[PDB]
């Protein structure tokens, strides 16, 4: 019971995390590449200030990791390895995170309504700010998934130990990189 | 339409995905308990005035000193947890939360709030506490912490029974508006 229950929230939580990553690429940044509209001088050119590397996370998650974590539905006793095999990847949520500041400084000195605006006009709940918050949220989740898994699978989970250690390292080294 | 960030911080003791799950759902989550609380928006209405509720977790930032405060800018309220039956959790917000919440938002208004109601009164809880020289959180204490940190109030609250539950998110939106 218990482990099917967490597997399925990791699959659910990830397709819910490419869908909320795809959304903020093709609104909040298709509005800048776009040329549909004009930018503030204040952040012209500078989408990759704001959005990171986001474009490359999603890229990962949606292109190799949901598809890989679904091959995994019926085996969560074995999911950590996962996270061994793409521990590479994971990487780039140091990136991510070590230029989180500079994007909240420039959107709050330098955007002004510029995403409050595209935000009323697509309709979405959620404002650019509560995007570019999920990479950090999605992250630090991972582990929190492997150690409940750890309580309920048999000692027949070292593929589960050496993932969490992986998913402990990496917000670590991104906690790490901040300045 | 006035749009509200609120922030729910404290230890992993306090059970805030399980208490976000319980106020938005109006239901303990019981079976399982999610680990994933996404970012949430509804339409509350408090004194009369519709306001749009938005709520982050922090569950799982516990540990990263510096990824933490990437949630704090543009928090229009914070609710500060601790669980009624971890005096740790309790001396933490003094310890851990209150500072980088007062570093990042000087001027952001907070809620204290104790979880875990249900559980002050639970004998094998009691005993457990018992047995390490504890006791648990007294509605005193929860005064007397709100007063020291600045707290605009102390609220109690059961995640199980929903005790007090809809009183904590009134009143964060009451300490904005
Ligand atoms: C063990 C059952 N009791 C609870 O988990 N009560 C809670 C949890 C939260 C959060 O607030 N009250």
């Amino acid at each position: 019971r218990k482990k099917e229950f967490i597997m399925a929230e990791l699959l659910q939580t990830e397709k819910a995390y490419v869908r909320d990553l795809h959304e903020c690429l093709e609104t909040y940044l298709w509005e800048m590449t776009s040329g549909v509209e004009e930018i503030p001088p204040g952040i012209l050119n500078k989408e990759h200030i704001i959005f990171g590397n986001i474009q490359e996370i999603y890229d990962f998650h949606n292109n190799i990791f949901l598809k890989e974590l679904e091959k995994y539905e019926q085996l969560p006793e074995d999911v950590g390895h996962c996270f061994v095999t793409w521990a590479d990847k994971f990487q780039m949520y140091v990136t991510y995170c070590k230029n989180k500041p500079d994007s909240n400084q420039l959107i709050l000195e330098h955007a002004g309504t510029f995403f409050d605006e595209i935000q009323q006009r697509h309709g979405l709940a959620n404002s650019i700010s509560s995007y570019l918050i999920k990479p950090v949220q999605r992250v630090t989740k991972y582990q929190l998934l492997l150690k409940e898994l750890l309580t309920c699978c048999e000692e027949g989970k070292g593929e589960l130990k050496d993932g969490l250690e992986v998913m402990l390292s990496v917000p670590k080294k991104a906690n790490d990189a901040m300045h | 339409m006035q749009a509200i960030k609120c922030v729910v911080v404290g230890d992993g003791a306090v059970g805030k995905t399980c208490l976000l799950i319980s106020y938005t759902t109006n239901a303990f989550p019981g079976e399982y308990i999610p680990t994933v609380f996404d970012n949430y928006s509804a339409n509350v209405m408090v004194d009369g005035k519709p306001v749009n509720l938005g709520l982050w977790d922090t569950a799982g930032q516990e540990d990263y000193d510096r990824l933490r405060p990437l949630s704090y800018p543009q928090t229009d309220v914070f609710l500060i947890c601790f669980s009624l039956v971890s005096p740790a959790s309790f001396e933490n917000v003094r310890a851990k939360w209150y500072p980088e919440v007062r570093h990042h938002c000087p001027n952001t208004p907070i809620i204290l709030v104790g979880t875990k109601l249900d559980l002050r009164d639970d004998k094998d809880t009691i005993e457990k506490l018992k047995e390490k020289k504890l006791t648990p959180i007294t509605y005193p204490q929860g005064l007397a912490m709100a007063k020291e940190i600045g707290a605009v109030k102390y609220l109690e609250c059961s995640a199980l029974t929903q005790r007090g539950l809809k009183t904590v998110f009134d009143e964060a939106i009451r300490a904005v508006l």
